[PDB]
């Protein structure tokens, strides 16, 4: 009765303690990352700052395929997060083995939020220091049509979709400048640059440094083209310049 | 990690184990229920908590299963929970296995006290073995059976138990004990026996006009046979009584209520 | 499954767990065991009478196997356990064997539980200390004693729960060999009662002879304790 | 206590919970090996708790085989487990190789199951705690009377007069001198019953203490009774 | 690996371990759920952490069985993890009988799990309580079950933050032969009260269980209920 | 307090204190650097002895892991044996499961994901070293290394141990373009000897490793007579 | 099914007996082998079937019906209850890895009120028993052979108020058919009775 | 000190507590010395001696394969769990290959064991140390183990209590090793032995075991009756 907060147990006030700890493990690194849909695709921007130039900048990333159509960015620990790509990777592969057809994003998320759970009420388990961020396309009934999706979950295992969010360190800031321009304009109606310009602008206005293009990485699901891919450096530098105005 | 582990399942240096001493004063805590064994039946009365205003009641069929304090394991068998109630349910299931696995391997109702003891074992081995914590529930099992007839037993969150012609568990138990003691005889019939019952129930709570809503009573007697078919299996000894567990209604009560409170003030009135 | 280490050796070689499982039965009611040269004489504390119990008599001297009887002092229901133990292990030898267990055979396997009872992980001792009593299937008749460490031996005078030791120590100076079954029925009770308040409701024994054992009766108890209680006064009065 | 683990290392490199479970063995009786070319003596201190106990129900001496014995110090009732094992071992060797089990195989045997103790289930269930006991196993092979003693920590070593328990410390330096190479059985008997003479608290007496022989000539093991004691003492 | 148990008893009887599971499961936003002569209908709220979070999303209000729904209050992954549970013992009954389970059986399998994870080692107890609304052979229920597994059955209760008012509200408004839509009306009404801003189809979640099933309302419904309040 | 004992723990500021203390641990390990030099991978260790008579080769730290992939290890040396032979289960696998030479990136992300496990349950301790994975697999020569916390990271040129940041220091002065591995053995070898202490390390050892083309892409040893004498 | 057991119940007793012929393939090792093993008090089985499968069956619910007694602090259990818990063994055999027993049951025994609330079966029981596990309430069975040759006569002349003589002479004659009609030597039949005092011997039939 | 009472507990310092606790205890064991000619590797173990009458025996030097031998220094029941452990791989490879196990794989077998127990939280270090001896086609071996895993390849080493000054000795002859034949290895051993003895104590046969693998030479080991030809002519001349 007197720790209370090494282990999974529940607090006087009735809160997790090693819970709380590892949603400060996620702004730990310094890191940010901001997600944002527009009415045909879904971006997500991930710093991705090199101080040591003697490591290879391509060697290290946030941004995961989980399946071909769906993409994921980790926030906070780096190799926990890389361990729970994994996790999702098979939570696919099974899927796609039991059922025939592609895991839906909201699935996946679902499953994920469902493992991290486990770890919050095991007692041996460390829960993963990171918050996944789940982008991809999602096949609609009665039309047939592709619509954007992203998805959050946290380590104790809240699972939300999102139509713009931001994770890791001055997260607050970016969140309040999404909201901020969402009250003039409507993201869903937006197109791709201008979509992407938001979320540049608003990642820079977290950190109010003026980003560059090798300080970032941008990955993408279209309508047009549903599998997750990584945004070229030349159009996110032709991006950077639209915001500079 | 070990550093954490609360060792439930260990000795204190007096020999006593902590888990169960506690679980000992969690019932205490309980709703009090009284049972008394007479020679034409069984009477179980218990307190329940007081309804609110916005309580439902599951529209159950076949209304003498289960109520808020008093529960069936078997046709012949009847039992009271004092503790926590979510630790009787399991108890309460794992009873009612044992005793319809004993019907499926004999053919036979189970004993009352071989029920009572199977039951005993499940909740000594959590005090031993497993290293969770132990149930922390007393039962007042009731039943009639061939070898004994009408018997009365009562379980500690230790796997101990006991036959009694009359006991009580939960609040003011001692006082219970006390009352049933002074007023308890071997003489006496079943309606006496419900009269001793309540009476000494309505003491425990410390209440005059006994109130109907706040007391639930159970009775196991024997009553005759309805569904004898001797043409499906003409070797088959079918008995002319089988025992019958019985949970009083609201309407069923107020008669007995009204003989207890009479009583109370007949005995308080010449006390000057 | 959860198999710590819960009896284990403290910096000065002792085993608490079993200390305190000994601890546990210093607690329990008394008991006594006593050798004839054609019975054995078991008695127990038999708490009280609370004029609440049940009417039917329980025995507190549990039947084994139609041979060996046991006695208990400690937790009730580690004894039961204990007890159904024995009874499976006697009716496992007598369906391996085809002959009935010796009571030496039954008393080395209770101390052997009771002994592996204090050194498997996840599990703390049985808090019993018992006295066993029988007969061989060639007269012989056996007394025995387990401890909570699983400790056995074989005694012509035995006493085991509260205030043992002093039991123990009065009725060496006292007990003679080879006594007939109305001495030892009166031994057994004028050491029972050393340590018992003289209220005489509070005594169960039986009697154990070769193929034959009955409980006393209320009244045939009476006879022996008056006995015993005046007994007791002439040797005050002997004293001073 | 349970601040530290049972396989935890004190800094001065002992396990703790073998160095306690040795502290054990000085708390029991005191139990005397001698070998000697005519054969090999153990003598053993009963300590029964009464005198209305039946001294043979206590027997510091166990067979574990006809050319075999072995006499425990502390706890006595660990060491049945032990004394089981290593009879079951002598007769599964019996059974396989048709010959007597050797002195120093049934002792490796003994601390082959003495060592299988810890926390961490697993695969495999082990003891939560070692043994509390010391064996002394005595016996005659090809290779003559042969003593060896039994240790908590799984650890064998032969000897050629140990002697374990309370008095153990008494009854070496008693043994530093008055012992040599080449005594026979009598002199060797009446060495042990001094020595329990000059350890033991209680006095004396045929049916206080237990005597067992294993004869060189004869190969086979000889319970002593309480009048062939007093014929030693008697000497 | 954690095989010992977490929640243990204390010197005056209580298991402090639950009783903050229940601490934290009164933590969770208002839900609340009335009973009425032919229907249940239970409500909860939907309050987003930003107008970024895609309100369709997020759910309160759960579909268990084609008969049968639920809502909760307190950590929402504790609570899917019953709520896959129920709707597993849901379609094993009736893979088993070939009937729609009773509510009260349903209760009864929700509740054995809440006391499993009390009891067994190496876990902590559920932080969360549920509102079970739904129909049966005999008529309509709605049960509240608690992180000690205890279960009651309710005519109209309330569970979270704000609870107590809530209830206060409840008991001066609700009547013996309420019908459906008059449940409804006080049903939104006591979410009214303590709402912190103003009640939209997007923050509001409403399932009514009517005389079949359980049909969580769609958006133009709750639309057509909350312009009539 | 009891925040920094097990690894199933975080700290009050989100941190996992057995990690960072296996990181200490290997921080007070001699150093080691490993260069990519376009057309292979080289990686030199220094290796302290304790004893004047130990045999020649004894306590390697770089060992072969696959035909052209091969691990140094910078702390536990013991621990980085265990995770050699974890690498080498993997690098085994995709030879028999998928009938090619694993990856370089592959390798090191499964020696990352084996070095993460056992930072997580309360059961295990992480590892007490780094790992320095070289390799010219299908991809291209391919240098990275394995944190105790489990993070890999490719690098050109990266250098651990007690005497790191001379080291890097000394490694920021080379090209990595123009850079060749016959010339980066010998300028890995100046590099430990320059920045090695020769007042507390009386017996020290240059033990250097590559694989490009010049092996047939095998990484093996150095011949003997090709790092400089000091 | 080489020997012949025989069973009948009257009004105050059960009588059973059962060929003590033991084989090896068509050598008699024995002529003397008691098949009728007392369970109870007032209980038996005469069991007919090679030697093993028959004593390992007796004895393991003998040891059984011991243990229960001691466990319920020696309350005897009822002639259906012991039925039944055979019954019960012999199904479950038929679907274990072991087999089946090969082994056919006659069950006889007495109900006797074991205290002053039972309100059972005061009469005595007879149960036939197949190896599969039937189990069925009967006047009287056999098994054997000359099962078949005794049940007809059985049919002829069997009366439920046969008196003790009476029916040790119906015995007599049924053991007569037996040794008259089948090929297998069936030279001693091992009969006994329960009655309301238990077990009896029975030596004037064989 | 709350960091040395678990094995899978890392000290602020990047140090492994336990471990070093069965480092000293492998510290405190006998005497041992090993060393390693040009076709020889020579093994001098120090046992008990009697205490004037009374010779107790405990087998420290163990015979693994035709071509392997070791001696243990500290817990007994540790190097008796590792001989047997030893003997079977040695059993399987020489089964499998019908030749026996080359020494540097063994080296590997032995570390990767010692490192299986220093990771999991229900195990414990070994709380001995081994040096083995032995001979295969790339010729003599000499190794040394640690509970840590470490093994150690030596031209000539020491290990137990007071080894210090053996280590200090052998530093001083080992690079000739190469050309002393078995006599004078097997006396260069014995003075390294010697060195560790205390001040009232001489090698003689009674406390001294004499192990020895070659190419020719199967692991021998050398005791009371055969080793009269080494030690019963031999003194420490300083």
């Amino acid at each position: 009765a007197g720790f209370d907060k090494y282990i999974t147990v529940f607090s006087p006030e009735g809160s997790l303690y090693q819970v709380e700890y590892a949603f400060k493990a996620v702004t730990y690194p310094g890191l940010l990352t901001v997600a944002i849909r527009c009415k045909d695709a879904v971006l997500v921007v991930t710093q991705h700052l090199i101080p040591d130039r003697l490591m290879r900048p391509d060697s290290v990333t946030a941004l995961y395929e989980v399946t071909p159509n769906i993409g994921c960015c980790m926030t906070g620990r780096a190799p926990d997060g890389r361990a729970l790509v994994q996790r999702a990777r098979e939570e696919a592969s099974d899927y796609q083995y039991r059922y025939g057809v592609e895991i839906p994003i909201a699935v996946l998320a679902k499953r994920m939020g469902d493992k991290a759970q486990v770890r919050t009420q095991q007692a041996g388990l460390r829960p993963m220091g990171v918050v996944s961020t789940f982008i991809g396309m999602d096949q609609s009934d009665q039309d047939g049509s592709l619509k954007p999706q992203i998805y959050t979950v946290d380590p104790a295992g809240w699972t939300g979709g999102h139509i713009a969010c931001a994770a890791g360190k001055k997260q607050v800031e970016a969140m309040a400048f999404l909201e901020k321009r969402q009250k003039s304009t409507e993201l869903d109606a937006l197109t791709q640059k201008e979509a992407a310009m938001i979320a540049l602008a608003a990642l820079q206005s977290a950190i109010g440094t003026a980003v560059k293009a090798k300080e970032v990485e941008v990955g993408r699901c279209t309508a047009a083209n549903p599998a997750f891919q990584r945004v070229p450096n030349s159009e996110v530098e032709e991006w950077l310049t639209a915001v500079a105005e | 990690s070990h550093r954490y582990d609360s060792r439930t399942t260990t000795f204190s240096p007096e020999g006593r184990l902590y888990q169960v001493e506690y679980a000992v004063e969690a019932i205490q805590q309980a709703g009090t229920v009284i049972g008394v064994c007479t020679k034409d039946g069984v009477v179980l009365a218990g307190e329940k908590m007081v309804p609110h205003p916005l309580f439902d009641s599951e529209s159950m069929q076949d209304k003498n299963t289960s109520g808020e304090k008093m529960y069936k394991i078997a046709e012949h068998i009847g039992c009271s929970v004092a503790g926590v109630t979510s630790d009787a349910y399991a108890l309460l299931n794992y009873a009612r296995l044992s005793a319809l696995r004993h019907q499926y391997t004999f053919q036979e109702p189970m004993a009352i006290e071989d029920l009572c003891r199977i039951l005993c074992d499940e909740k000594q081995l959590y005090t031993q073995y497993g290293g969770v914590r132990p149930y922390g529930v007393s039962f007042l099992l009731v039943g009639w059976d061939r070898y004994y007839g009408y018997q009365l037993y009562s379980t500690e969150p230790s796997g101990d138990y006991s036959a009694w012609s009359a006991y009580a568990i939960g609040q003011n138990d001692q006082v219970a004990h006390a009352l049933l003691k002074k007023d308890w005889h071997e003489s006496m019939t079943l309606e006496d026996g419900m009269l001793l019952a309540l009476r000494v129930l309505g003491k425990t709570m410390d209440t005059a006009k006994i109130d109907l809503d706040r007391v639930e009573v159970a009775v196991m007697r024997k009553v005759p046979a309805s569904n004898i078919d001797q043409l499906l299996d003409p070797f088959k000894h079918h008995p002319k009584t089988t025992p019958r567990f019985q949970i009083l209604t609201r309407s069923e009560l107020k008669p007995h209520a009204e003989r207890a409170d009479q009583a109370r003030e007949a005995e308080e009135k010449a006390e000057a | 499954s959860y198999d710590r280490a819960i009896t284990v050796f403290s910096p000065d070689g002792h085993l608490f767990q079993v200390e305190y499982a000994q601890e546990a039965v210093k607690k329990g009611l008394a008991a006594v065991g006593v050798l004839g040269s054609d019975s054995v004489v078991i008695a127990v504390e038999k708490k009280s009478a609370v004029k609440l119990q049940d009417s039917r008599t329980i025995r507190k001297i549990y039947k084994v196997d139609a041979n060996i009887y046991l006695a208990f002092a400690g937790l009730s229901a580690d004894a039961r356990v204990l007890i159904n133990k024995a009874q499976l292990e006697c009716q496992r030898f007598s369906l391996n064997y085809e002959d009935t267990m010796d009571v030496d055979m039954l008393v080395r396997y209770v101390a052997g539980v009771q002994q592996k009872s204090t050194q498997s992980g996840g599990s703390r001792p049985f808090g019993v200390a018992t006295v066993i009593g029988g007969f061989n299937e060639d007269g012989k008749p056996h007394l025995w004693k387990t401890d909570p460490s699983g400790m056995c031996s074989a005694w012509r005078a035995v006493a085991i729960g509260r205030h043992d030791q002093t039991v123990i120590e009065y009725m060496e100076k006292s007990y003679k060999d080879g006594m007939s079954r109305d001495e030892c029925v009166h031994f057994a009770i004028k050491s029972l009662l050393e340590v018992v308040e003289s209220g005489s409701r509070n005594i169960e024994l039986l009697v154990l002879q070769y193929k034959e054992a009955r409980y006393l009766t209320e009244e045939e108890l009476q006879k022996f304790v008056v006995e015993v209680e005046k007994e007791r006064e002439e040797e005050a009065a002997a004293k001073k | 206590e349970y601040d530290r683990g049972v396989n935890t290392f004190s800094p001065e490199g002992r396990i703790f919970q073998i160095e306690y479970a040795v502290e054990a063995i000085k708390l029991g009786s005191t139990s005397l090996g001698i070998r000697t070319p005519e054969g090999v003596v153990l003598a053993a201190e009963k300590r029964v708790p009464s005198t209305l106990v039946v001294p043979s129900s206590m027997s510091k001496i166990m067979e574990v085989d006809s050319h075999i014995a072995a006499v425990m110090s502390g706890m006595v009732a660990d060491a049945r487990i032990l004394v089981e094992h290593a009879r079951v071992e002598s007769q599964n060797h019996r059974f396989t190789y048709n010959e007597p089990m050797s002195v120093e195989s049934c002792t490796l045997a003994t601390c082959d199951l003495s060592i299988q103790f810890g926390e961490s289930g697993g695969r495999r269930k082990l003891m939560s705690r070692p043994f509390g006991v010391s064996l002394l196993i005595a016996g005659v092979d090809e290779k003559g009377p042969q003593l060896w003693q039994t240790d908590p920590s799984g650890t064998h070593t032969r000897y050629d007069a140990q002697a374990i328990g309370g008095g153990a410390e008494a009854a070496q330096s008693v043994f530093t001198e008055r012992y040599h190479r080449n005594m026979t059985l009598e002199e060797g008997e009446t060495l042990a019953v001094d020595i329990l003479k000059q350890v033991m608290e209680d006095q004396l007496s045929p049916e206080n203490i237990e005597v067992a022989v294993v004869r060189a000539d004869d190969g086979k093991l000889h319970m002593y009774t309480p009048t062939e004691i007093k014929a030693i003492m008697s000497r | 690996e954690a095989f010992y148990g977490l929640t243990t008893f204390s010197p005056s009887g209580k298991l402090i371990q639950i009783e903050y599971a229940t601490t934290a499961a009164g933590k969770g936003t208002t839900a609340l759920g009335v009973k009425a002569t032919d229907g249940v209908v239970i409500a909860a709220k939907k309050k987003a952490p930003s107008t970024l979070v895609d309100a369709s999303s997020i759910q309160k209000v759960f579909v268990l069985d084609e008969h049968v729904g639920c809502t909760y209050s307190g950590m929402g992954p504790d609570c899917r993890v019953l709520i896959d549970s129920a709707r597993k013992n849901c379609q094993q009954y009736k893979l088993m009988y070939n009937e729609p389970i009773p509510i009260s059986q349903l209760v009864r399998k929700i509740s054995a799990i809440y006391q499993e994870f009390t009891q067994s080692g190496g876990v902590r107890p559920f932080g969360c309580s549920l509102l079970v609304a739904g129909v049966d052979a005999n008529g309509y229920h709605l049960y509240q079950v608690d992180p000690s597994g205890t279960f009651w059955a309710w005519k109209a209760t309330a569970i979270g933050t704000g609870s107590p008012d809530a209830k206060a509200f409840l008991e001066k408004r609700y009547t013996v032969d309420m019908e459906l839509e008059d449940a409804v009306h006080t049903a939104l009404l006591t979410l009214k009260e303590g709402f912190d801003g103003q009640m939209t189809s997007e923050n509001t979640q409403v399932g009514r269980v009517v005389e079949n099933r359980f049909e969580i309302l769609s958006v133009d419904q709750l639309r057509d209920y909350l312009d009539q309040i | 307090s009891g925040h920094d004992q097990s690894t199933d723990v975080f700290s009050a500021e989100g941190r996992v204190f057995q990690v960072e203390y296996a990181g200490k641990a290997v921080d007070n390990s001699s150093t080691a650097v490993a260069a990519c030099c376009k057309d292979g991978v080289v990686v030199a260790v220094e290796k302290v002895h304790t004893s004047r008579m130990l045999e020649k080769g004894s306590n390697n730290r770089i060992h072969a892991v696959d035909r052209q992939a091969g691990i140094c290890i910078c702390g536990l040396l013991p621990d980085g044996r265990a995770i050699v032979s974890r690498a080498r289960q993997e690098a085994e696998n995709s030879r028999d499961i998928f009938a090619t030479p694993i990856r370089g990136s592959v390798l090191a992300n499964r020696v990352g994901e084996f070095m993460h496990a056992y930072t997580t349950h309360f059961a295990y301790r992480p590892f007490g070293c780094s790992a320095i994975i070289a390799s010219y697999a299908d991809d291209g020569p391919q240098l990275f290394v394995s944190d105790p916390s489990g993070t890999v990271a490719g690098y050109y040129g990266v250098a651990l141990g007690k005497a790191k940041t001379v080291a890097k220091s000394e490694l920021e002065k080379l090209d990595f373009s123009s850079l060749t591995c016959d010339e980066a053995v010998g300028k890995l070898a100046s590099i430990l000897h320059e920045v090695h202490d020769k007042q507390k390390d009386k017996l020290y050892e240059v033990e250097v490793a590559w694989v490009c083309d010049k092996s047939d892409r095998k990484f093996v040893h150095v011949p003997a007579d090709m790092v400089p004498a000091e | 099914m080489a020997e012949t057991a025989i069973a009948f119940r009257c009004k105050d007793y059960v009588m059973v007996a059962a060929a003590g012929l033991n084989a090896f393939y068509y050598i008699k090792i024995t002529d003397a082998e008691d098949k009728i093993t007392q369970l109870d008090t007032h209980q038996l089985v005469a069991c007919t079937g090679e030697n093993g499968p028959r004593v390992n069956f007796t004895e393991y619910i003998k040891c059984n019906l011991a243990l229960n007694r001691m466990r319920q602090h020696g309350r005897h259990s009822s002639c259906e209850s012991t039925a039944n818990f055979m019954r019960n063994c012999l199904a479950s055999a038929i679907r274990s890895r072991e087999g089946a027993y090969q082994v056919n049951c006659l069950f006889a025994g007495y109900d006797t009120p074991v205290s002053e609330d039972d309100d059972g079966v005061v009469g005595p029981q007879l149960f036939y028993m197949d190896y599969l596990g039937t189990l069925q309430a009967v006047p009287y069975g056999c098994h054997g052979y000359g099962a078949c040759f005794v049940t007809a006569l059985l049919d002829r002349l069997w009366r439920p108020d046969l008196s003790q003589q009476e029916g040790l002479e119906l015995m007599q004659k049924c053991c007569d058919e037996v040794k008259r009609r089948v090929i297998i030597s069936n030279s001693y039949f091992f009969v006994k009775a329960v009655t309301k005092n238990g077990v009896e011997v029975i030596t004037a039939v064989h | 000190n709350e960091y040395d009472s678990d094995i899978t507990t890392w000290s602020p310092t990047g140090r492994l507590f336990q471990i070093e606790y069965a480092n000293e205890a492998v510290n405190n064991g006998s005497a041992t010395v090993g060393v390693k000619g040009k076709n020889f590797v020579v093994l001098a173990a120090l046992k008990r001696s009697p205490v004037a009458e009374l010779s107790s025996y405990q087998e420290k030097v163990f015979e693994i394969d035709e071509h392997v031998g070791m001696s243990i220094s500290g817990l007994v029941a540790d190097g008796r769990v590792l001989a047997r452990y030893l003997r079977t791989e040695c059993m399987n490879y020489r089964y499998m290959y019908s030749n026996g196990m080359p020494m540097n794989q063994m080296a590997d077998m032995i570390g990767e064991k010692h490192q299986r127990h220093i990771q999991c939280s229900g195990k414990r270090p070994f709380g001995v140390g081994l040096l083995l001896a032995g001979y295969d086609r790339q010729g003599p071996h000499l190794y040394q183990t640690v509970p840590s895993g470490d093994v150690y390849d030596y031209k000539a080493t020491a290990m137990g209590v007071r080894s210090q000054a053996s280590r200090t000795y052998l530093e001083r002859h080992f690079e000739h090793f190469s050309d002393c034949t078995l006599d004078e290895l097997v006396t260069h051993a014995l003075k390294a032995l010697a060195s560790a003895t205390s001040e009232g104590i001489e090698l003689n046969v009674k406390n001294t075991t004499i192990a020895i693998v070659g190419k020719d030479t199967p692991f021998t080991i050398f005791e009371e009756e055969s080793a009269r030809k080494y030690l019963d002519g031999f003194k420490m001349r300083p």
